[PDB]
């Protein structure tokens, strides 16, 4: 993923001030919450009754705080992503068999966290590099099926 | 298919909208077309400059479509067929466009109405885009 | 959205499946199973090798189910409500395998019914579809 | 793409049938008609306003022709789509804009044509087959976007 140099500034800026412990937590919830249907890969996890439920819950909060270190790693290394998402890939897709559109799904319900906490400072030139990040970790996580 | 609560939640969101519809339109529009380049050749020769006053105009159209079919949202179809006249008959707008589309009027919902943008009412506002987004690629005259 | 033709479409062309529907509900079935193994996983429990009576019971179940579903083709929210809390309530299936059953039916209709798969009928049926995984896919209440 | 012994015998009897001056304008005629929008990108093709319209038109069948021509190269090449199919990539992907979604429905809609032009012939096994190959189509024309 081609970042300009002022969008890579940009991005790490915003980026720096993502609370690490609430943020993955918030979009995995919302993901879980707005495309129900991604609820049936962890049945595990336990209560996911009601959207509040899921945005409680204990499991969706940690494992939302691996989710955003994959981005921080993904952010860290745009050069490659394949690479960096190797293993992740190969889990999710011919583990897990999470079909490839889910991925770009979550990476836009974490643009939507991202507006929704930030306000008038996620400006549409800064989503616009947010975009071209999340789309370049969807296809990375999806690489095991191109 | 949306939900009772659904449209309750809707009704409510968008309803705060209000004098900012083309605003909240203008902007949602221009993070389309800086995020999705591509999208900009279904508006040639219009002036998509930073606050242009064609975009913000373009921007209130947007808005108030929706807000009609807030109005009408147990029988979208017979009130959105002029808009599934344009969009589906003469512009063959393909439906990906919506997506991108739909993502940036939410963006700018949560960006906008921070305490209405809960992950239940995001949920019902994408729900309800995908709607609106399928009458309008759909030719059913 | 379906036009007035396409549900006219619709219902001529499943009306020439009549007492076939169950045959073809099932070659449907394993038309998916195979060419999108990971379909299987919503049938650990199912016997799913060729010929398999559970594959073929199953597939009357579908087939009836979209005979009910033309039937209510103006209703489908209503009448599919029980089939909606299963697929989506219950089963959580995703989106992506309504659109491989979806397709593996239409070519099970093209290779039974050439001379009814006219380019007109193919385009309703795809909609047809598209709408009644809509609905199967959607919490509505 | 990797085909058993089986499946590459299966494929190509069936691909030896296939009336190669048709199917492919079928194929095109069906995916604008079946998906309306994807007329946008022919409208130098004249009248496209009726299905009989559509799939008499002979601007319609003779690309047809083209795009069958190009699923017939990638058969012979399916261990080297990505390469085989790169400057179709650059031309639908860079030039083009067109969305990699219709790929697929493309590569769906040769599949009901065949299934369509061969009946009982066109098994499930034999389609399972066609699915891999199509899919694989789709995804080297979709390499810009990856
Ligand atoms: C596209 C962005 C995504 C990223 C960056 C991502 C990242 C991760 C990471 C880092 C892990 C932990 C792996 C480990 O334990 O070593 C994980 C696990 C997992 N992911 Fe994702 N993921 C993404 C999307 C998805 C989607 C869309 C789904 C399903 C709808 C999904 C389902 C899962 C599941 C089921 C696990 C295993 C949870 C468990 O341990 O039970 N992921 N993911
Ligand atoms: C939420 C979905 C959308 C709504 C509610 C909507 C609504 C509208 C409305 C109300 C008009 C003006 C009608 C008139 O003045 O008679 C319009 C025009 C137009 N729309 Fe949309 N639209 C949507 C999505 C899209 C998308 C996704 C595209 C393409 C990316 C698009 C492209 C156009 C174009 C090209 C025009 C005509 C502009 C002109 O040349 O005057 N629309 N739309
Ligand atoms: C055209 C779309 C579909 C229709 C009309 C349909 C219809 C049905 C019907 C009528 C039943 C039986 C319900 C009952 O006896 O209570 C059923 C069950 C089921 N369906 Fe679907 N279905 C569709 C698509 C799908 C898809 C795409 C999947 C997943 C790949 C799926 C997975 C299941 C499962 C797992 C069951 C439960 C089977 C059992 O354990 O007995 N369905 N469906
Ligand atoms: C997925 C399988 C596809 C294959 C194998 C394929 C193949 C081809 C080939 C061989 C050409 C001629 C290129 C040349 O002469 O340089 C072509 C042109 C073209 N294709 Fe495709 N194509 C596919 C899908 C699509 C789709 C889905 C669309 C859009 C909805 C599309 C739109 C076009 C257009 C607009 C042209 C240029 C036509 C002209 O001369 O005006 N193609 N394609």
């Amino acid at each position: 993923v081609h970042l300009t140099p002022e969008e890579k500034s940009a991005v790490t800026a915003l980026w720096g001030k993502v609370n690490v412990d609430e943020v993955g937590g918030k979009a995995l919830g919302r993901l879980l919450v707005v495309y129900p249907w991604t609820q049936r890969f962890f049945e595990s996890f336990g209560d996911l009754s009601t959207p509040d439920a899921v945005m409680g819950n204990p499991k969706v909060k940690a494992h939302g705080k691996k989710v955003l270190g994959a981005f921080s790693d993904g952010l860290a290394h745009l050069d490659n992503l394949k690479g960096t998402f190797a293993t992740l890939s190969e889990l999710h897709c011919d583990k897990l068999h999470v079909d490839p559109e889910n991925f770009r799904l979550l990476g836009n319900v974490l643009v939507c966290v991202l507006a929704h906490h930030f306000g008038k400072e996620f400006t549409p030139p800064v989503q616009a590099a947010y975009q071209k990040v999340v789309a370049g970790v969807a296809n990375a996580l999806a690489h095991k099926y191109h | 298919v949306l939900s009772p609560a659904d449209k309750t939640n809707v009704k409510a969101a968008w309803g705060k909208v209000g004098a900012h519809a083309g605003e909240y339109g203008a902007e949602a529009l221009e993070r389309m077309f800086l995020s999705f380049p591509t999208t900009k050749t279904y508006f040639p020769h219009f002036d998509l400059s930073h606050g242009s006053a064609q975009v913000k105009g373009h921007g209130k159209k947007v808005a108030d479509a929706l807000t009609n079919a807030v109005a009408h949202v147990d029988d979208m179809p017979n009130a959105l067929s002029a808009l599934s006249d344009l969009h589906a008959h003469k512009l063959r707008v393909d439906p990906v466009n919506f997506k991108l589309l739909s993502h940036c009027l939410l963006v700018t919902l949560a960006a906008h109405l921070p305490a209405e943008f809960t992950p239940a009412v995001h949920a019902s506002l994408d729900k309800f885009l995908a709607s609106v987004s399928t009458v309008l690629t759909s030719k059913y005259r």
